[PDB]
RNA sequence: UAGCGGGCGUGGAUCCCUGGAUGUCCGAAUGGGGGAACCCGGCCGGCGGGAACGCCGGUCACCGCGCUUUUUGCGCGGGGGGAACCUGGGGAACUGAAACAUCUCAGUACCCAGAGGAGAGGAAAGAGAAAUCGACUCCCUGAGUAGCGGCGAGCGAAAGGGGACCAGCCUAAACCGUCCGGCUUGUCCGGGCGGGGUCGUGGGGCCCUCGGACACCGAAUCCCCAGCCUAGCCGAAGCUGUUGGGAAGCAGCGCCAGAGAGGGUGAAAGCCCCGUAGGCGAAAGGUGGGGGGAUAGGUGAGGGUACCCGAGUACCCCGUGGUUCGUGGAGCCAUGGGGGAAUCUGGGCGGACCACCGCCUAAGGCUAAGUACUCCGGGUGACCGAUAGCGCACCAGUACCGUGAGGGAAA
RNA sequence: GCCGACCCGCGAGGGCGGCUGGAGGUAAGGGAAGUGCGAAUGCCGGCAUGAGUAACGAUAAAGAGGGUGAGAAUCCCUCUCGCCGUAAGCCCAAGGGUUCCUACGCAAUGGUCGUCAGCGUAGGGUUAGGCGGGACCUAAGGUGAAGCCGAAAGGCGUAGCCGAA
RNA sequence: AACCCCCCGAAGCCAGGGAGCCAAGAAAAGCCUCUAAGCACAACCUGCGGGAACCCGUACCGCAAACCGACACAGGUGGGCGG
């Protein structure tokens, strides 16, 4: 219950620190955590293989999982908070002024 | 959405229902220990099958 | 409730010298007698069973760091096929 | 113990003896004890067969009512104790 | 709770809420047994050729009350649990008296039984000196007063006043109809049921008269509804540069505010996040005279009659307790033992007792509210911050110690 | 937190400077306390002394060659020697509760060692009409319809029932 | 492979053996039999063929290093064999 956050799987800017400025598309949402990940954060695991499958495990410095409220939004603009208007039927999000 | 599908036609499985009920379940355990065996071998198995199996019978179990 | 009772093949070499006679053996049901077994294996694997016997198994205790268990306890049933027959399925 | 009409159980009220004038004064040493009622048994007919009461004195003859007013009561179909109970 | 190994969801999962479903065996444990979680059964139906075996489903403990003619049946209900609180049944000693008996500690501790969200208490046989107050409960006061006390230690009220709350009822009995039972069939005794009746300006019954009535009075009972609890949603306003690993900081200029409580964001954010202030929300369960409605139940005068009005009780005495009252001039309420009335030209009480004068209706019963409590949920703190705070921030009533009750960490 | 020989205060103290440290601190003036420790054979924890000391748990007794292994008096094999043999051998019951076996290993456990184990990880292992017990029987005793007693809790107790080396 | 002969010979077995003694030495069921109810198309007894026969313990230690003594503790533990 009210887990839900600012988004989803999509097209979102950070605010952050020392990635402030980069933006990205989030490919994932960790709820359990209040962490997303973009393109931003990339820390290199020297670490073999995380897996004992599989024969050497690349030096993979994949994203690592960013703090939610170091992420914003965007749409025809630079990224706003999100209010919610509705329909005469169901409801989505529009942002400060635009929509989307 | 497996649910949708199986539990409508249980209803469906009102043509001697009670009864055919009865036996359906009876022929669904002998579907489960097939896998449980195959999953006791190894590579036979791959999980999930034997979940969703058991959690039919709960349903079809009313 | 039926096929309930048989749980899984028990695998091991010693299991495996059973296969040589009808003497198969598998993990079966707690609570259950060597009368509902025979009924219940036979209506499994549709063989006559002569002879049936349950012995019991205190599952060993495994400690998994500073938190310490145990595994469930079985009981193992060795089964006597009707001389000749023989489990397709356990023969592998 | 109390049982029947009598209602009367066994009060443990205590006993505290004196030593005194009182037209020199009065002093003490006290205990306690129990009180017991005069529970006796009665052995009665009514109806039919014979039936017992465990009560006090004070309340003998409030048994010799109760049978007199079992004659416009319905009671037979060997009943032991049931008289009793359903003796009011 | 990651990894192996795989699957699911905008044909809207996970998750949350209400209800329904399955819920092994132990445990009030309830078929019997039993060393709790395990053994062994009876009957009915079914399963495997299934008679021997086995298994599945249902059913079979005991006690109480009411129908059942006794009989066997059927129906409603009890059993145990509960942190603390509550009533009743029992009931300590240390201790204080600078010894120690009365006394105190105290009707505390604890044991027991029972009660419920409370419990108890309750329509005056009241209070007590005002020809006056007027059920009960609790708070304040009266008041450390009256008084009790080896008049030592110490113990310690009540009315009245102030406030919370508000609330009043049904019956037993005289009498009448009825069914049944008995028996010396009576114009009657009893039992069940119904009618009748419920009082202290006394009431009721019975007969007569009035007009006896459309009217009044009205639930603690019943139905509907609001509100309400059990998941939730809307929720205003910020950007640039600068120091830095990282700003929320420093700075430039802006903005919301029924919201500048609080919390998170790599540091110090009204404006980023969650919120906050304001306002919306229930198919379901729950709750609910706060509102409406209905019913159950209730309402009149005079006169005559002399019927009725709670029994081993009142009252007296012996042994006792409660009370401010420790036998004191010792009443009253309560009652173990003995004797033992009256139906209002009656009985109690007003502190031995008598007279007058006043208060009151025992010996039947029920009653909301105010009240206590804190397992439970929420709020807050001139409360703790890991030797503190609960014993336990942590896989703790655990490890471990003890046969056992029980004790009991560290981290 | 560590540091000082500086500054101030009679002092308790305070201030400043360097260092460590890494997210809190809380003026002036007042306010309220779980408010100042060296002793309580105090409590709790940590660490010293004794001390490289006693001891290493039976005076039944060992030596060697070979092997394994990072390492061997201590594991493995062979030989020689010793001790038990009314037991220091072999069974059963009670109590133990996986200590049994196989593989892998040695931080700790082992009063040393340790390649070994009863220790760590993992897997395997206990088969019954005839043995033992229960769907047989009773004993002491217990439980306990009825019954008798007890302020309650309960006490006794026939029948039945539970009760075995 | 042999697997024979001779001998000692038990507290054990035949078992409910025999003797003597006083201190006078469990209960119940299975086992037998009698009969009542009750049935006599049953039932019981005899043989034969076939079928049915559960639950639980079963390892290992068990005079000890695995039980009791806080310990690989010179202590403690009942029964049988023990050449």
């Amino acid at each position: 219950r009210v887990k839900m956050h600012v988004k989803k799987g999509d097209t979102v800017l950070v605010a952050s620190g020392k990635y402030k400025g980069r933006v990205g598309k989030v490919k994932e949402v960790l709820p359990k955590k209040y962490a997303v990940i973009v393109e931003g954060v990339n820390i290199v695991k020297k670490a073999v293989r995380v897996s004992p499958k599989y024969p050497q495990g690349g030096f993979i410095e994949k994203e690592a999982p960013l703090h939610a409220s170091k992420v914003r939004p965007i749409c025809p603009a630079c990224g706003k908070p999100t209010r919610v208007r509705k329909k005469f039927l169901e409801n989505g999000k529009k942002i400060r002024v635009c929509a989307k | 959405m497996k649910l949708s599908e199986v539990r409508k036609q249980l209803e469906e499985a009102r043509k001697l229902s009670p009864v055919e009920l009865e036996k359906l379940v009876r022929e669904k355990k002998r579907e489960l220990m097939e896998l449980r065996f195959q999953a006791s071998i190894g590579q036979l198995s791959q999980n999930h099958k034997i979940r969703d199996l058991k959690r039919q019978i709960a349903r079809l179990l009313t | 409730t039926a096929y309930d009772v048989i749980l899984a093949p028990v695998l091991s070499e010693k299991a495996y010298a059973g296969f040589a006679e009808g003497k198969y053996t598998f993990w079966v049901h707690p609570k259950a007698t060597k009368t509902e077994i025979k009924n219940a294996v036979e209506t499994a694997f549709k063989v006559k069973v002569v002879k049936v016997n349950t012995l019991h198994v205190r599952g060993k205790k495994k400690r998994l760091g500073r938190y310490l268990g145990k595994r469930p306890d079985r009981k193992k049933a060795i089964v006597q096929v009707a001389p000749g027959q023989k489990i397709e399925a356990l023969e592998g | 113990s109390g049982k029947r009409p009598i209602v009367a159980n066994s009060i443990q009220r205590r006993g505290k003896a004196k030593r005194e004038g009182g037209v020199g004064k009065k002093t003490t040493g006290i205990s306690k004890r129990r009180q017991y009622p005069n529970l006796q048994k009665v052995r009665v007919r009514v109806a039919g067969q014979e039936i017992t009461f465990r009560v006090a004195a004070s309340h003998i003859p409030k048994v010799y009512e109760l049978v007199e007013r079992a004659k416009g009561l319905r009671l037979e179909g060997l009943s032991p104790k049931e008289i009793k109970k359903e003796l009011l």
